[PDB]
C-alpha cells in the first residue's frame, strides 16, 4: 500500500484476525499511509487491543514505531490519560528482559516533547540503564536530553535514576563507547568530562564530542573526527591569502564537481595561483604566496616552466580546462596580459609552419590575426613581434589566407606609421592569386600606403585589378587607400602618380591606369567615392590627403579596450562573450487596507434579505498564482447582518486547478443547489501571474536576437522617463526597467530601458521602452513613447504594451 | 490628513497613532504610538522630529532607550545641559563609543572623564594627552604610570597647554527649550 | 632534527644536500631545512660530479638529468647560519628580487632585522622590519606619506604603543581613519590639528566626531556649523543660544521654515515663540 488514502475499513479486519502476519501487515499499512500523510484514527482500538503487554517485539516495535509520528491526533483506542495505550503496558515493554522491546519503548517514549506522557517517559530510561550494546547506552544520553528537553529543564531530568537521568553524557566519556548528548543546556561536569574523552575516544562518539567542544592544542590525537576539525583549526593560524596550498579541504573537494572536466579546470586555476604572486595587472591575477613553487631559476632542473607551457592551450586539454588554461597562462606569466598572449597567439594564428593551426575559414584566421596584433597596440615590444609574425601568416598563399593577414595588418599600420615600412613587399605577393574581397582590401591598402618604401605597385596591383574574384568592399577600401604617402616615389610603368589616377577610377571614376580597375561601383549605399575623390589635395603625399588618413588612427587606440584591438586570445573570447551573467444571496463590498505592514483585502458581507441563509461559511480561494494567507473566518452572512470579515491576501503561489480569474471570493449558505456561491471583492488582474526577473544588456541583447520583439506600441503617458510612471507601471505587470539601449547626444537621447521577467505563462517577458521625448527640432510624436515589446511567443507582450499607460484603482466606503 | 482633523479621530492602530505625530509635529503622542509599535526606529525618528519642534528633554528620553547615548553626548552641550551630559558619558563608557564617551570631557570645562573611560579601553597614550592638556598632568602621568611611560613627546596636536573652556553660559538649557505648541 | 624527511641525501662540504619524499632538495644548514629547489618528479642524487659543474640526478632511467647546486643562496644562508649575516649580505647583490627577500628572512629567522631589512627588494619585508626595530622613521619612509594606509595604520599603533604621540599623529593623518585620527587628535585643548580630520564629519553625519573637533578651548571654530550642514538645525539654534552672540534669532528661524517644509502644521514654525519652537526674543542667556 504505497499511498492508498480509502482503505481504513478493510485495515480494521485485518488488525486482528487471529493471525499475527496480518495484524502486522495491517499496522505497517496504517503507517505507510500516515507517513504519505493519510487517514488513520478510525482503526485504534483494533490496532492497541492485542500487542499491548507483550515481549513478543515485532508488534511492538510497530506500535513503538506508530507512536513518534501521530499519537497525539487518534484518539478512538487511546483518548487522554496519564498512562495512556501508548504507555501503561509499555512499562513491562520497558521492563522485559529482551533489551530490544526495552531499548525501542524507551526510545519513542522519551523521544515525545508529549505532556500527556511526561511521567512515564522518565522513569523509561530504566530500559536503557544497563547497556548490552553501544546503541543501548547511545540510546540512553540521547533519550535523557530528550527528557530534558521535554519540559525537565530543572530536577525531574538533570541527576540520575539509578545511574543516567541526564548523567550518561558524564559516564559515556569514561565508557568504552562515547556518543554526548550534551550538546547544549546540559551538565558542566560532562562537558569537562567530553574533555578527557578526546583522549579516550570512540570515534563516532568523538564527532559527538566535538560537536560540542572544538579545538586542540595538539596536532591531533586520531580518527576523522578530530581531523575534520583540524583543517578547519589550521586555517584559523595561517588565514593569510587564502589557503594557498589546501590542507585536509582536498578530500571532499573533488567530489564537489564530480562532473567530470570542471574539476581539472579548477585544479588548474589553483595550481597557477600558487605558482607565484605576480604583479596583478589586467589578467596577470595569480593571488596566493609569491614564493612557494617560485618562478624561473636557470639552475632548476627540469624547471617551472614545463607546466605553466600545459596553460597555453589551443585546446590541448579538453574545452572547460582549455578556457581555464589560457587565462591562467595569462595570469603566471605576462606583462600585464600582452606578453605571453602574444607567445600564445603566435601558435594559434594562421602560418605556412604547421597547418594544424591554419584553416581555411576566413573569419577564425582574421580573428586570430586581430588577436596577434592586438598585443602591439597594447604594448610597443609587441609591434616588433606581431610584423614578422603576419607576413609568415601571409605565406599560406591561398586567396583568402593572405586576405585575413592583410586586412588586420593594415589597421595595425594606421596606429603605427611608418613603422611597417618594411612589410609592403612581403604583402603585395599574394595578391594575384584571388577569389575573395578580402585580399583585395587589404593587399591594397599596405601597397597603398606603404608606396614611399617600394616602387612595385602598377605591376602588383595590375594583375589583380584585371582579375576577377568577388569586388564589393574592395572598392571601399581601395578608395581610400590607393595613392598614400610621398608624391613620385614610385615607378614599375606606373609612379605614385597612375595610382592616385587609378585610386580615383576605382573609387568611381574612370581611367586606363593598372589595365583597368576591377570595379568601380563603391559597396555599401553610404560610402560613395566623392569623399576621397575631392581628397588627395596634394597628390598621395603626407599632408592632409588619403596619407594623413592612412597614418594615423581613429580616436584613441590603446590597451585591449577594443580599439583597434581585439581583447585576449581569440578563442578563449567566444566563452566570454557567451556568459550573460545573468542575476444564495450574497452582497460583498470591499477594499483593500495595510495596517503595520499587514495586507487584507477588506470585506463586507452583507445579508440585505429577510431570508434564512445559515449555513454561512466565507473562504478565499487560492486561483493560481493568488492565494489566501488566510481566508476569512467569521460565520457571518445571517438574516440581516453586516459585518466586517477580513481576508489576507497573497499575490505569489503555484497554480491550482480552479479558474484564473480576478479574485475569486466564497460565501456559503442556505441553498442545496448553489449551496457553494462566488461573488466578487474588487479587481485584480491576470498579470499577477507573471513573475519579475531582470536582465542585464547581455541577457537583453541575447534574448533580442533568440526571439522577435518587433511589435511595437506607442503608449500615452510615456511622456515622463523610465523612473516614474512606467517603472511602477511596469513593476504591476511584474516587470523591472534595467540596463540601457541607448545612444544619448544632442541629437540622440530616447530613453531607453530594457525589460525583463520571467512569467510563470511558459514565456519570459522583455520589452525596450523608448520615451521621444525631445531631444530634436522634429520629434516622432513628442513626448509619448513608443514600447518596443516581445514575450517568448509575445503573448505577454501585449501586456508590457498596455501596463505602461496608466493605472490607478480607490474607493472610500 | 498633514494638518490632522480625519486623523484625530482614527488613531487606533498603533501606527495610525504614531503617523499622527509627526503631521501634527507634536510627538508626545508618538513615543506612546512608538512605544505600542514596540520599536526602537520610532523612537529615534520621533526623538530627531522632536529636536525639530525644539525641546531636547523629549529627544533625550527616546534616544536614550533607543540606545544612542553617544548622539545625545554630542547633543549635550549644545543644549547646553552638563548633568545630563555626564548622564550619557557612563553609559556610553562600557559600549567604548569613542564618538560618545569621549564628547562629554571637552565639553565641560575639565576633562577627566575621558581620562578614566581611555584608561578601562586602555588608550593610556589619548586618556594622558586629554588630562595633561587641562592641566591634569597628574591624572595624566596616573595613565603613564599604569601602562608604558613616556609623556614628553609633543605631537601635531598639544599635549599640555591649556583646554579650558567655560561650560554653558546659558542658565535655562535647550531641554528646557521654549515652547507654547500650537 | 629537521623538517623535510631525507629520502636520499649527499654532502656537499658539511652543507647536507637531500631530496626529500616532497619532491623537494633541500640542504641542511644549521640544524635548520632549506629548500634550495624543487623537484618536479622523484629524483635520486648521483653524485656531484664537479666537471659537469653539476649535480647528477637519475629518475626510474639509468640516464642523466643535471641541477647545478645553487651555490649562491647556499652561501647566503650557511653564513646567516654561522651568524655572519654581513657576509650573506656580500652575497646579496646575486640573490635575485623575491629570492632577496626570502635570504632576508632566513637572516631574520636567525636573527637581525635590519641587516635583513637592507637585502630585502621587497618594500614590505623592510616597512615590517622597520616596526620590529622599532624604526619608526625608518617604516614612515617605507610607507611614503602619500598613501599605504595600511602601512601606516599598522605604524601608527605602533607610534601610540611607544607612547610617540607625534609619530601616531602624523600616521593617522596618512591613514586618514577620521574617527581614529580624531580621539588622539582632539585631547588638544586648542583643536591645533582636528579640524580638517574632521572636516568631512560635519556634513556626512558624523556629527560627533565633528563636534568635538571645534569645541575645545571655548570656542566655537565650526560647532555650529557641523549642525547646520548636517540639517540637524535644532541643534545649531540650540548652540547658539548656549554662547550667546544672540545668532539664535537667525538660526531659529531657518530652523523654524525648515519645520513647515517637513509636515509639521500644529508645531509648524513660522512664528516668534507661538507655533512650538523660540526664536531668539523667547531665549536668554
Amino acid at each position: 500500500m504505497d499511498s492508498e488514502p480509502p482503505s481504513e475499513i478493510s485495515l480494521k479486519n485485518d488488525l486482528e484476525k487471529g493471525d499475527v502476519k496480518s495484524k502486522t501487515e495491517a499496522l505497517k499499512k496504517v503507517i505507510i499511509m500516515i507517513l504519505n500523510g493519510e487517514k488513520l484514527p478510525g482503526l485504534l482500538m483494533t490496532i492497541i487491543r492485542f500487542v499491548l503487554p507483550l515481549q513478543d517485539h515485532t508488534i511492538k516495535k510497530l506500535l513503538l514505531v506508530f507512536w513518534e509520528i501521530v499519537p497525539k491526533t487518534t484518539p478512538d483506542g487511546r483518548l487522554l490519560h496519564e498512562m495512556i495505550l501508548v504507555c501503561d503496558a509499555y512499562r513491562k515493554d520497558l521492563q522485559h528482559p529482551n533489551e530490544f522491546i526495552r531499548g525501542s519503548t524507551l526510545r519513542f517514549l522519551c523521544k515525545l516533547k508529549e505532556a500527556e506522557l511526561l511521567e512515564p517517559l522518565m522513569p523509561a530510561i530504566r530500559a536503557c540503564l544497563e547497556h548490552r550494546h553501544s546503541y543501548v547506552r547511545r540510546n540512553a544520553v540521547l533519550a535523557i536530553y530528550t527528557i530534558y528537553r521535554n519540559f525537565e529543564h530543572l530536577i525531574p531530568d538533570a541527576p540520575e535514576l539509578i545511574h543516567d537521568f541526564l548523567v550518561n553524557e558524564k559516564d559515556a566519556s569514561c565508557k568504552r563507547n562515547a556518543f554526548m548528548m550534551l550538546i547544549h543546556a546540559d551538565q558542566d561536569r560532562a562537558l569537562d568530562y567530553l574533555s578527557t574523552c578526546i583522549d579516550q575516544v570512540q570515534t563516532f562518539g568523538d564527532i559527538l564530542q566535538l560537536v560540542i567542544v572544538e579545538l586542540i592544542y595538539k596536532v591531533c590525537h586520531a580518527n576523522p573526527s578530530e581531523r575534520a576539525r583540524f583543517i578547519r583549526c589550521i586555517y584559523n593560524l595561517l588565514q593569510s591569502s587564502s589557503p594557498a596550498v589546501k590542507y585536509e579541504a582536498a578530500g571532499t573537494l573533488v567530489t564537489l564537481s564530480s562532473a567530470p572536466t570542471a574539476i581539472k579546470a579548477a585544479a588548474q586555476c589553483y595550481i597557477d595561483l600558487i605558482i607565484k604572486e605576480s604583479d596583478n595587472n589586467v589578467k596577470l591575477i595569480v593571488l596566493d604566496r609569491l614564493v612557494e613553487l617560485k618562478e624561473h631559476p636557470a639552475h632548476e632542473r627540469v624547471l617551472q616552466d614545463l607546466v605553466m607551457d600545459i596553460l597555453r592551450v589551443l585546446s590541448t586539454p579538453d574545452l572547460e580546462v582549455r578556457k581555464k588554461t589560457l587565462q591562467l597562462a595569462l595570469d603566471l606569466v605576462s606583462s600585464r596580459n600582452v606578453e605571453e598572449l602574444v607567445i600564445v597567439l603566435k601558435k594559434e594564428v594562421i602560418k605556412t609552419n604547421n597547418v594544424s593551426e591554419h584553416e581555411d575559414t576566413d573569419k577564425y584566421r582574421q580573428l586570430l590575426v586581430r588577436t596577434l596584433h592586438s598585443c602591439s597596440v597594447r604594448f610597443p615590444d609587441m609591434a616588433a613581434n606581431v610584423i614578422p609574425v603576419l607576413m609568415e601568416f601571409l605565406s599560406d598563399s591561398n586567396e583568402a589566407a593572405a586576405a585575413d593577414v592583410l586586412e588586420f595588418v593594415r589597421e595595425a599600420i594606421q596606429r603605427f606609421d611608418n613603422l611597417r615600412m618594411l612589410i609592403v613587399e612581403k604583402m603585395l605577393e599574394v595578391f594575384h592569386a584571388i577569389k575573395s574581397v578580402k585580399i583585395y582590401r587589404g593587399a591594397l591598402w599596405i601597397l597603398g600606403e606603404y608606396c614611399s618604401t617600394k616602387e612595385d605597385i602598377q605591376s602588383v596591383m595590375t594583375e589583380v585589378r584585371r582579375s576577377l574574384g568577388e569586388i564589393p568592399i574592395v572598392e571601399s577600401e581601395i578608395k581610400k587607400e590607393a595613392g598614400e604617402l610621398k608624391p613620385e616615389e614610385e615607378i614599375t610603368v606606373g609612379p605614385v602618380q597612375k595610382l592616385v589616377t587609378e585610386m580615383g577610377t576605382y573609387a568611381t571614376q574612370s581611367a586606363l591606369s593598372s589595365s583597368r580597375p576591377t570595379k568601380k561601383e563603391e559597396d555599401r549605399p553610404p560610402l560613395r567615392g566623392f569623399l576621397l575623390d575631392g581628397d588627395f589635395f596634394v597628390a598621395a603625399s603626407l599632408a592632409t590627403t588619403l596619407t594623413k588618413i592612412a597614418l594615423r588612427y581613429v580616436a584613441l587606440v590603446q590597451e585591449k579596450k577594443k580599439q583597434n584591438s581585439f581583447v585576449a586570445e581569440a578563442m578563449l573570447l567566444m566563452a566570454t562573450i557567451l556568459h550573460l551573467g545573468k542575476s444564495d444571496p450574497v452582497y460583498a463590498e470591499a477594499y483593500v487596507h495595510v495596517n503595520q505592514y499587514d495586507i487584507v483585502l477588506d470585506v463586507l458581507v452583507v445579508n440585505q434579505t429577510s431570508d434564512t441563509l445559515q449555513n454561512c461559511t466565507l473562504e478565499l480561494a487560492t486561483l493560481g498564482d493568488l492565494k489566501l494567507v488566510e481566508k476569512p473566518s467569521p460565520l457571518t452572512l445571517a438574516p440581516h447582518d453586516f459585518a466586517n470579515i477580513k481576508a489576507n491576501v497573497k499575490v505569489a503561489s503555484t497554480e491550482n486547478g480552479i479558474i484564473f480569474g480576478n479574485i475569486v471570493y466564497d460565501v456559503s449558505g442556505a441553498a442545496s443547489d448553489r449551496n457553494c456561491v462566488v461573488l466578487s471583492d474588487i479587481h485584480i488582474d491576470i498579470m499577477d501571474y507573471i513573475q519579475p526577473a531582470t536582465c542585464t544588456d547581455a541577457e537583453f541583447r541575447q534574448m533580442w536576437a533568440e526571439f522577435e520583439w518587433e511589435n511595437k506600441v506607442t503608449v500615452n503617458t510615456n511622456m515622463t522617463d523610465l523612473n516614474d510612471y512606467l517603472q511602477h507601471i511596469l513593476k504591476s505587470t511584474n516587470m523591472k526597467c534595467l540596463t540601457p539601449e541607448k545612444a544619448l547626444s544632442g541629437y540622440c537621447g530616447f530613453m531607453a530601458a530594457n525589460l525583463y521577467a520571467r512569467s510563470i505563462f511558459g514565456e519570459d517577458a522583455l520589452a525596450n521602452v523608448s520615451i521621444e521625448k525631445p531631444v530634436h527640432q522634429g520629434p516622432d510624436a513628442a513626448v509619448t513613447g513608443h514600447i518596443r515589446i516581445r514575450a517568448k511567443s509575445q503573448g505577454m507582450a501585449l501586456s508590457l504594451g498596455d501596463k505602461i499607460n496608466l493605472s490607478q484603482k480607490k474607493t472610500s466606503l | 490628513k498633514g494638518y490632522p482633523e480625519v486623523a484625530l479621530h482614527f488613531v487606533k492602530d498603533e501606527k495610525t497613532r504614531f503617523s499622527l505625530a509627526l503631521e501634527c509635529g507634536n510627538i508626545e503622542i508618538a513615543l506612546e504610538a512608538a512605544k505600542a509599535l514596540d520599536d526602537k526606529n520610532c523612537w529615534e525618528k520621533l526623538g530627531e522630529v522632536a529636536l525639530l519642534q525644539g525641546n531636547h528633554q523629549i529627544v533625550e528620553m527616546c534616544y536614550q532607550r533607543t540606545k544612542n547615548f553617544d548622539k545625545l553626548s554630542f547633543l549635550y552641550l549644545i543644549t547646553g545641559n552638563l548633568e545630563k551630559l555626564r548622564k550619557m558619558m557612563k553609559i556610553a563608557e562600557i559600549r567604548k563609543d569613542m564618538s560618545g564617551h569621549y564628547q562629554n570631557a571637552l565639553y565641560l570645562g575639565d576633562v577627566s572623564e575621558r581620562v578614566r573611560i581611555l584608561k578601562n579601553c586602555g588608550q593610556k597614550s589619548l586618556a594622558y594627552l586629554s588630562a595633561a592638556t587641562h592641566g591634569l598632568d597628574e591624572e595624566a602621568e596616573s595613565l603613564k604610570e599604569t601602562f608604558d611611560p613616556e609623556k614628553e613627546t609633543i605631537p601635531d596636536i598639544d599635549p599640555n597647554a591649556k583646554l579650558l573652556q567655560p561650560p554653558a553660559p546659558i542658565m535655562p538649557l535647550d531641554t528646557n527649550w521654549p515652547l507654547l505648541t500650537v | 632534527e629537521i623538517q623535510e624527511i631525507v629520502k636520499t641525501g649527499l654532502w656537499v662540504g658539511d652543507c647536507f644536500i637531500y631530496t626529500s619524499s616532497v619532491n623537494r632538495l633541500n640542504y641542511y644548514v644549521g640544524g635548520e631545512i632549506v629548500t634550495i629547489a624543487h623537484l618536479d618528479r622523484t629524483m635520486y642524487l648521483l653524485g656531484y660530479i664537479p666537471k659537469d659543474n653539476r649535480l647528477y640526478l637519475g629518475d626510474k632511467e639509468l640516464n642523466i638529468v643535471s641541477y647545478s647546486l645553487l651555490v649562491s643562496v647556499l652561501e647566503y644562508q650557511t653564513a646567516v647560519m654561522r651568524r655572519d649575516f654581513s657576509m650573506a649580505d656580500k652575497v646579496l647583490p646575486t640573490i635575485p628580487k623575491e629570492q632577496r627577500t626570502r635570504v632576508a628572512h632566513f637572516l631574520e629567522k636567525q636573527g637581525f632585522k635590519q641587516q635583513a631589512l637592507t637585502v630585502s627588494t621587497d618594500p614590505e619585508h623592510r616597512f615590517e622590519l622597520a616596526l620590529q626595530l622599532g624604526e619608526l622613521k625608518i617604516a614612515y619612509q617605507l610607507a611614503v606619506e602619500a598613501e599605504s594606509e595600511q602601512k601606516w595604520k599598522q605604524l601608527a599603533e605602533l607610534a601610540i604603543s611607544k607612547c610617540q604621540f607625534s609619530l601616531a599623529q602624523e600616521c593617522l593623518h596618512h591613514a586618514q581613519d577620521y574617527g581614529g585620527l580624531l580621539l588622539l587628535a582632539t585631547a588638544s585643548g586648542n583643536a591645533s590639528m582636528v579640524n580638517k580630520l574632521a572636516e568631512g564629519a560635519e556634513r556626512d553625519g558624523k556629527n560627533n566626531v565633528a563636534f568635538m573637533s571645534y569645541f575645545l578651548q571655548g570656542k566655537l571654530d565650526a560647532c555650529l556649523e557641523l549642525l547646520i550642514r548636517t540639517g540637524r538645525l535644532p541643534e545649531a539654534a540650540f548652540l547658539a543660544r548656549t554662547y550667546l552672540p544672540s545668532q539664535v534669532s537667525r538660526v531659529v528661524k531657518l530652523w523654524r521654515e525648515n519645520l513647515s517644509k517637513v509636515n509639521q502644521k500644529a508645531a509648524e514654525s513660522l512664528a516668534d515663540p507661538t507655533e512650538y519652537e523660540n526664536l531668539f526674543p523667547g531665549l536668554k542667556e
